């Protein structure tokens, strides 16, 4: 049980690290969605 | 009266001035350096969707 609890603690720490990495991914992908939105705006006004 | 105005020549000058002024109305409508009603209107298509 001590081995199991220690492994589970370090695994929760690794999982939180992965959550932070995936949250950075969420932010970067939201930024790219904003860029693609602006690209759609400039493309549609590019009808000119 | 078909003969009363011997200045039909001056009348023709008036008409030619009007014609040149119409040809000028053709130009000078350069809404964007792209004078619309004369010359080069590529039958454009304003995208609205």
């Amino acid at each position: 049980l001590s081995n199991q609890i220690s492994g589970l603690n370090v695994a929760t720490r690794n999982a939180n690290d992965g959550i932070s990495l995936a949250q950075t991914a969420e932010g970067a992908l939201q930024q790219s969605t904003n860029i693609l939105q602006r690209i759609r705006d400039l493309a549609l006004q590019s009808a000119n | 009266g078909s003969n009363s105005d011997a200045d039909r020549a001056a009348l023709q000058k008036e008409v030619a001035a009007q014609q040149a002024e119409l040809t000028r109305i053709s130009d000078t409508t350069t809404f964007g350096g792209r004078k619309l009603l004369d010359g080069s209107f590529g039958t454009t298509s304003f995208q609205v969707g």
